[PDB]
């Protein structure tokens, strides 16, 4: 779940 | 974890699949595990013969019994045994692979899969992003419950399902940590039945809506019950008394693994 | 998956430890990540006060933020924000990792365990193998139900629990995919309890039996839960107004990972 | 699993 | 790590192929990828016109282009160029994956192998152990060099090289696959041969998988992948007319590549 | 791959370890196993013997030998030597693991490493990114050579050493993709001696030039080598005749592995 | 390799 | 290097 973003 | 009542046996398969973005399939690749748990030690000493119906000669499947299962046996009698005749099984509840399969297809042959995809894309009229719709047809005999498409985006805004054009108006957002980015569940994908789902997602450019990923499982317990290539158990025996039947379960399984469109 | 309500705090740590066959602490380690997930996007804008109790400049928990949350903020003021203060996080329900933490224990610190382990075998006066008493000592302040241990052997003869000598516990035999042997399921270790699961199995030599694996999870849903290690949550708050409030809820959980006597 | 023994 | 002169074009991929003993092919799979590296700052505003006898567009190679570049351009004029075209390639000799491609092939379909197999075993009757010969043909139009085969078992006696039937194979250390290896030093280009030796084992159905093991590579301007995967030229971003100083290294290797 | 000329020993490290930016040490990590190469059948009924100066019940080492190898005779003896003492080891040339162990340090605690680092990072000006200088002191005996530095960002700009700054070895930039990001090579690092490393970089906030990576790798070969722990070789013996000793070469080696400042 | 970033 | 067996 590390490699969300925005 | 399902019960086991003396013999348990999981026939349990899972289907990678690659699909272009207008629904060309790239490749699947199906992998296969037949497992035996059994936790009566009256029982350890047996045997298992396969359905008659399955072709165990057949080299694109490359059934591998494991170094312990006699693969003479396998393949002259569809005889599932030990290939040290005075030893039995492990009979405390231990999931014992005893064969595996495997198989592959290319480029534009279904054969292997059991849900077809489709995609259209265009920008849409309200977010900042894109209506998607995702177009699925079923070629299973048996529902699909709860399968879950998922887009590698985290948009601001909330996703919007278009229920005009979706077949399960019921489609929802839910968490589904197995993939990245944001997905939605529909309830069901009829036995056969041709659908869609459609929603309007924000991203900044359609290249970043791809791979979208599908999630599905389903699986049987039955004695009769056949897998999806087929594999299933005729009887269970006595290794020394071929005659002397035993009582035993089955479960057959099939579970999407890397299952995409791209 | 748990349900949400609109916030949901999920404070997830991972134990691993090694024991000698006598009960000395090898080493320990301890992993963990706080996650968010929203789902009604009237609360994306939001940030999460940590309780004050959490020494957040404790180089020895190596705390690390996500990168597009705010170090400097989470440092000053134990807050949990953005870095880009216009954007609000992803409101689809997905799972976002905002921060993670890491502690070792060198040999003989018991500070980092849950559980203690210690060992005692004999050759068996019945069975070609061993008798073996696994001693467990818990330090929680809950109980941990359904925990199981597994024995690296998959014996001929079944494994016979002895219940003369185990704590009353439910003992028995499970199927346990997850490790590799023959794994038995204890029902309850009571919060500060020490018992001793006792049985008899066949193996080639003592050295066979090891590693025995344990494996524990237990979670508890509560706005006031604290970790493990004592993290919890203060408040979750607007991020462009302190003094509005949101409603939320928190998981703690605990989960062992390469947690074994060898 | 695979790593079974006889 | 390759010596890069400026702007240095790896096209490298890695071949998966499964045998029965018999050598029916079973499967097979490829995967390939474009990696960039660029030292010199100068360079860093640079496109890469792949070979004009590149499809593009064939769906069974799925190819994908990174995040950061233009698909669109790739698909029109066969170019790798930057999605946004303010800006540049990082240009600290880091190795930028551009481009990726992925095909596979079925049951008794040889056109993604370089080398196909057959193995034959039976008791050896002038010493201990099994004989086995390995067949195999290349079809690849160059040399294959200290190609590497594994057998999964670990005898007490020394394997003996039956040189009559093979001459220069030798066991090696190899670590990267279990149990023991013996490199034959050359397989001549399109060439068919034979590897035979005598092997300790339990049972026969011990000797297998069989592993073979092998990477070559080429350093050439006009080098062309396996799957055909090759640079034309490359150009500055803003003056397609404009060369730039380039070198290209391709390469193949094995991976999951055995008999069952 | 190191030629074998009858017995090749190999004694290999690895270790881990983790500081925070001002260098204070938050854990540490050392893995060790023994592997044995034969390629002289008249070689393969042998002993090894360790140096007298290993401590083989020293619990927080985890010493463990192979399935095949004879555990008793090892804590006895410091003898390593199969368990079927008819049986002789594989002599085609294969790495035979036969033993490993494994010791962690806390936070603080220098007694595993070989090399310490700190960070010191400041916005730059004459360029657009951050001015970084990474300190570091070996405890090693000999020289570390090629010693590489990764920082996990790709940026537009080139990297500018700063060579006033850092040491009198010297740096370049160099291509490693064993790690991501833009990585420099300093030439050597005496035994004993303490650096720095100067440059400027483009980042787009401090956080993201960490985590740092190092990676190095040393080796010698001696039969007379120890270890970074002190693993050694005192001879290799027959195993039927613990006075005849036989011809063998040593190699040792430690190499970094997750070594990071974050 | 595949995350590099502009 | 330890799936090796004699």
């Amino acid at each position: 779940d590390w490699n969300w973003e925005v | 974890v399902p019960e086991n009542n003396g013999i348990l046996i999981s026939i349990k398969e899972v289907i990678n699949a690659e699909f272009s973005r207008d629904g060309t399939i790239h490749s699947s690749e199906l992998k296969g595990v037949l497992e035996l748990r059994i936790n009566d030690h009256d029982l350890s000493h047996s045997n298992l013969k396969l359905a008659d119906s399955i072709d165990v000669r057949d080299k694109s499947f490359q059934f591998k019994t494991h170094p312990n299962i006699d693969k003479q046996s396998f393949l002259s009698t569809k005889l599932i045994s030990l290939r040290d005749k005075s030893k039995a099984f492990p009979a405390n509840d231990q999931s014992l692979g005893v064969l595996r399969w495997r198989k592959v297809a290319p480029a534009e042959d279904d054969s292997l899969i059991p849900l077809t995809l489709t995609t259209a894309v265009s920008p849409s009229e309200s977010q900042q992003g894109f209506d998607v719709i995702i177009e699925y047809e079923s070629v299973l005999e048996t529902e699909l419950a709860d399968v879950i498409f998922t887009i590698p985006v985290f948009p601001q805004e909330p996703v919007d399902i278009n229920t005009e054009s979706s077949t399960c108006s019921d489609a929802e957002v839910v968490n589904m940590d197995q993939e990245m980015g944001t997905s939605i569940k529909i309830s069901k994908i009829a036995a056969n039945d041709a659908g869609a789902l459609a929603f309007t997602i924000e991203a900044p450019y359609e290249d970043a809506l791809y791979p979208m990923t599908v999630s599905f499982q389903e699986s049987t317990r039955d004695k009769l019950a056949k897998s999806f290539t087929g594999m299933a158990i005729q009887s269970v025996v006595m290794a020394n008394d071929h005659d002397q039947e035993l009582p035993y379960d089955v479960i057959t399984s099939l579970k999407s693994d890397e299952y995409l469109v791209q």
